[PDB]
RNA sequence: UCGAAGGUGGGAUCGGCGAUUGGGACGAAGUCGUAACAAGGUAGCCGUACCGGAAGGUGCGGCUGGAUCACCUCC
RNA sequence: AGUAACUGACGCUGAGGAGCGAAAGCGUGGGGAGCGAACAGGAUUAGAUACCCUGGUAGUCCACGCCGUAAACGGUGGGUA
RNA sequence: GUGAGGGAUGACGGCCUUCGGGUUGUAAACCUCUUUCAGCACAGACGAAGCGCAAGUGACGGUAUGUGCAGAAGAAGGACCGGCCAACUACGUGCCAGCAGCCGCGGUAAUACGUAGGGUCCGAGCGUUGUCCGGAAUUACUGGGCGUAAAGAGCUCGUAGGUGGUUUGUCGCGUUGUUCGUGAAAACUCACAGCUUAACUGUGGGCGUGCGGGCGAUACGGGCAGACUAGAGUACUGCAG
RNA sequence: AUCAGCUUGUUGGUGGGGUGAUGGCCUACCAAGGCGACGACGGGUAGCCGGCCUGAGAGGGUGACCGGCCACACUGGGAC
């Protein structure tokens, strides 16, 4: 069965991106919708809305190609994972390429990045990986 | 795989075999 | 220990003059022995190791020494290389000699051996030790007017005087300023070297 | 002012109904030390001779690192083959450490203090291979912020802000 | 492994081979020798190497190897047997050490005299 | 009363020796055979059963990790 | 498969465990045409405990039970996107 | 510490040789200089704002140390040199004697044996053996695999366990922030200070990755109380084997 | 687990006793529990720790000196 959506998501994204499809559709939740809030504020995909489908809702995502078709997206990767699950304190948060990348934390202010995180002095789980 | 490999396996099983045989009334009368 | 044997053994070995202003050097720049013109060959370790024992031959510092100092550049917070350059610079020997007041870096040693200095008032003879910011380096009164002290103090012209001492008094004090800067060390050889061949 | 690296000469063999007919390969790295590396592979009857191709294939093929001062950009992973060698940056008075080809083509493309460790496949052209894999997946931080359409302070960490403003100061 | 796998099973370590048995965590035993005699290396080789049977401290009959060009040792010589594997002899893992109880150093050797008993000379 | 040591008894469990006896590893050149690898000259192997100085042979079911299929006339 | 009427997460996997599981083989009772281990001759061979030929018993078949293995192989565990 | 400076178409001797010469080698001899540490003589501690109402009291110790005197004078060995892995020649021997961590070297011309020259690495040490970690990503949490290399149970059902779609409210168990207590000293690390330096010693921080109490947050996991129909199953109508 | 069952003051209650103190710590009576594949019961080995060595780290090995706690004082019991 499905066990992580997150990680359904992330795999979906991926498989868009090396197949150079403009367009990524999912099933729609509130989780999955902030961590693609999260990845349009930081320039990762062009643009995302949400539809209706046949019974729920619809996610569509944008995925953002350069001029002379280089994607934007170097991977993803799901760290916390159900089983083994991965939380951090505000002091050893991840680092994603040195810095280059971003991290996805769910703290209990929200979803925020590595270094809005490490800012605010908050922890929490490491959902994701993205550079 | 190469068949050399069944072929000392089944050489070792073979002569186990054998010597199970030889030896089926001393082992029955032992144990 | 010391090492005594002689001394353009290592510099042929090592391709460059250490001392100077050695004659023999220059009129055979090659490996002693039988064989020092046989062709070598290239290895990075071979020359790693050159390095080093060029830098430990040039301060006549033995092996274990050297690791000590090694371990101690390492430690600190700069970078390794110019750490070790200036931990070298800094001992008492090689300060005498860099002030004009010793030809060789060997004599500097043995004068510095014999008790013939005094820093910050009180008589040192220690060749490794090691000279911190603001020391007055002296000479005893009682050798002022030995021969050693006498033509060093009579021939200042040779050698410059780095930037971080002054020799400041007709007696040939020694005034340090700060600990030298890789600009202004002025040796031979690359640290990096030497850096790779102890990280191995 | 080119330096080389010739890493490796094997001495590989054909049969034929006489014999054995052995000719010599040999890998040969070819860099300025600035920035640029290639590497080539030339065989020939004669180590000399093959050596010469090596170096003229390796200087057609050539290929910019990357650098931010002294090291590389951010740590990375290449493989190719069975060959995994792992690149990290370091501290600039570090030096290089890394294994006899990672070295050589280290050097070789001018990058002077880097953390590299190899991790499988010992073979010297698979390894010298994935190195160059491993350094072809390096990003300047500018083409980063390019690519999420961002400045470059809202991408890259103020260390490497820092350390490409002292590298350019000198 | 799944992680669960690995909290329900762990990872068992490969196990260690012990080496020279004999010695009993000694750098060194004391023995006698039971027999000396000669033996011929395996087949790439041949020589007559020189070999011991010694019966050490710790209750072990061990047959060890002489190294050195000559040597004195015959039945029931208190010898000093040390850790070390020769290639050729298929079984021997042990040698006697020159110049330490009945044992002499070798006659006549001037370079790596420290590794056969031998003193400078005067 | 409890109670160490001692005595009696029947068992557990860990080792050593043992006349005889089984197999294993290695050993240039010993004896007997040719089993496998090229269709290895009966394709090989797997389980099982019987038989045979020995490799092995045969029956039953299975597998391909088995080789060759020239010429081939109408279109 | 279609309709989607119904329930409303009731799903997935599964240590151990239980069941099923080719052929050969085993037990008890039947059956037995053909084939056919073993066993007999014939031939080939230097020798044939083989290949080939002529015979041929268990077995192959049925009932009820054991056994629990196979190159039980797609040499590829199950679920999902 | 066993010396330092100067010292040559570069002495002798040794060794190699193409018989030319080269290497030991600035090394030596020689000429000056300094004497550390040893040796001799003299002086001579701190440790004791202590103890004692007696007049004195230091085991170490006449030690450390300081000052004079004499003279380079009393002071270097071990391993290795085919490749890994710095450093090669000659002679002797010949599948021997032997070496060897691995690969492997000994078959009268061995840079691998033995010895001498030369060299290299260390140095009051240098090697060998024994044991542990590293290299080993070679038990792989970080950080491995299973078609043919070792590795998918012959196949299912199902127990304990593990794990779980969309959504609302709540709890604050996990998670997270902060604060208080504790986490002895020593050790480690940073800075400073004292021993002539160092080792060593002391001082002040950090560390002590944890646990306990209070307070804050509710994104995620979990619990509790609900809701939904995309998973799952049932119903009905057909269908193929 | 190539050690699957273990336990009868053993699990609980009441009244007594005992102790500096709670308590099957002991005792009489009553009830039949308690523990175990989250490995009881057996077998082997071992003083534990601050620390030490190694390692990039995680981890691995170890418990010499120094410092804390424990146990023992020819062997086995016992109280004063």
């Amino acid at each position: 069965t499905m066990t992580d959506p997150i990680a359904d998501f992330l795999t979906r994204l991926r498989n868009a991106n090396s197949a150079y499809h403009d367009e990524v559709t999912l099933p729609h939740s509130k989780l999955k919708a902030n961590i693609a809030e999260i990845l349009k504020r930081e320039g990762y995909i062009s643009d995302y809305r949400t539809e209706d489908a046949r019974v729920g809702k619809s996610l569509v995502v944008q995925l953002k190609y350069g001029p002379s078709r280089e994607r934007s997206i170097a991977g993803l990767r799901r760290v916390s994972k159900p089983g083994l699950r991965v939380y951090a304190k505000s002091t050893n948060l991840p680092r994603v390429l040195g810095g280059l990348g971003v991290a996805i934390i769910s703290t209990s202010s929200g979803l925020l990045t590595d270094r809005q995180a490490a800012r605010q002095g908050v922890g929490g789980e490491v959902l994701a990986y993205v550079w | 795989g190469s068949v050399i490999k069944k072929r000392r396996k089944r050489m070792s099983k073979k002569k186990h075999r054998k010597l199970l045989r030889r030896t089926r009334v001393q082992r029955r009368k032992l144990g | 220990a010391r090492y005594t044997g002689p001394a353009t053994r290592k510099s042929r070995r090592l391709g460059v003059d250490l001392v100077g202003g050695d004659q023999s050097f220059e009129k055979r720049p090659y490996p002693p022995g039988q064989h020092g013109r046989a062709r070598i060959k290239e290895s990075e370790y071979r020359q790693q190791l050159q390095e080093k024992q060029k830098a430990r031959f040039s301060y006549g510092v033995m092996e274990k020494q050297f690791r000590r100092y090694y371990e101690e550049a390492n430690r600190q917070p700069g970078k390794t290389g110019d750490n070790l350059l200036r931990i070298l610079e800094s001992r008492l020997d090689n300060v005498v000699y860099r002030a004009g007041l010793a030809r060789t870096r060997r004599m500097a040693r043995q004068l510095v051996s014999h008790g013939h200095f005094l820093v910050n008032g009180v008589k040192v003879d220690i060749p490794s030790y090691r000279v911190s910011q603001y020391d007055i380096i002296d000479v005893k009164e009682k050798s002022l007017n030995t021969l050693p002290f006498q033509i060093a103090r009579e021939t200042a012209g040779e050698r410059p005087i780095p930037s971080w001492l002054q020799v400041v008094g007709e007696r040939q004090r020694i005034l340090v300023h700060q600990l030298p800067e890789r600009a202004q060390i002025d040796v031979p050889l690359t640290e990096q070297l030497i850096v790779e061949l102890y990280s191995k | 002012n080119y330096i080389e690296r010739v890493v490796s000469i094997n001495r590989v063999s054909k049969v034929v109904k006489g014999g054995r007919r052995f000719s010599f390969t040999a890998l040969v790295i070819v860099g300025d030390g600035k920035g640029m590396v290639g590497v080539g592979y030339g065989k020939a009857k004669e180590v000399p001779a093959a050596i010469a191709k090596g170096v003229e294939e390796a200087r057609k093929n050539f290929f910019r690192v990357p650098l931010i001062g002294s090291t590389i950009t951010h740590p990375v992973q290449g493989e190719a083959a069975a060959g995994v060698v792992m690149l990290r940056p370091a501290s600039p008075g570090t030096g290089v450490i890394a294994g006899g080809a990672a070295r050589a083509v280290l050097e070789c493309a001018g990058v002077h203090d880097i953390l590299a460790k190899s991790l499988g496949s010992d073979n010297a052209i698979n390894v010298v291979h994935a190195t160059v894999a491993a350094l072809k997946l390096l990003q300047r931080p500018e083409e980063v912020a390019a690519r999420r359409g961002l400045p470059i302070e809202d991408v890259a960490p103020a260390g490497m802000l820092k350390a490409r403003r002292e590298s350019e100061a000198l | 492994p799944t992680i669960q796998q690995l909290v329900r099973k762990g990872r068992r370590d490969k196990i260690a081979k012990v080496k020279t048995a004999a010695l009993k965590g000694s750098p060194q035993r004391r023995g006698v020798c039971t027999r000396v005699y000669t033996t011929t290396p395996k087949k790439p080789n041949s020589a007559l190497r020189k070999v011991a049977r010694v019966k050490l401290t710790s209750q072990v009959e061990v047959t060890a190897y002489i190294p050195g060009e000559g040597h004195n040792l015959q039945e029931h010589s208190m010898v000093l047997v040390r850790g070390g594997r020769v290639k050729d002899l298929p079984g021997v893992r042990y040698k006697i050490i020159r110049g330490s109880l009945d044992t002499q150093g070798v006659k006549n050797r001037k370079q790596a005299r420290s590794r056969y008993g031998a003193k400078k000379e005067k």
